[PDB]
């Protein structure tokens, strides 16, 4: 649940899943 | 990859993005001019100008 130092983005695995789960000339 | 006999193409809101020179055959694209709002950061006008 805490940030993962190894990843370049200082996030947590749950935060990583949250970022990945939810996601051009105008 | 345009059909050779065809002439040009467009996109949303009539944002046409293709031309062709009648004398020389080539394909080209456009991109509208860079633009934007200009903001100003200032402290209190009495403090400084
Ligand atoms: C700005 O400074 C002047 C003094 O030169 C003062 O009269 C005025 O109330 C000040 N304005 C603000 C918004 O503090």
């Amino acid at each position: 649940i805490l940030p993962d130092p190894s990843k370049p983005s200082k996030r947590s695995p749950i935060e990583d899943l949250l970022f990945n789960k939810v996601t051009c000339a105008q | 990859k345009f059909l050779p006999f065809q002439q040009f193409g467009r996109d949303i809101a009539d944002t046409t993005d293709a031309v062709r020179d009648p004398q020389t055959l080539e394909i080209l694209d456009i991109t509208p001019c860079s633009f934007g709002g200009v903001s100003v950061i200032t402290p209190g006008t009495n403090t400084s100008n």
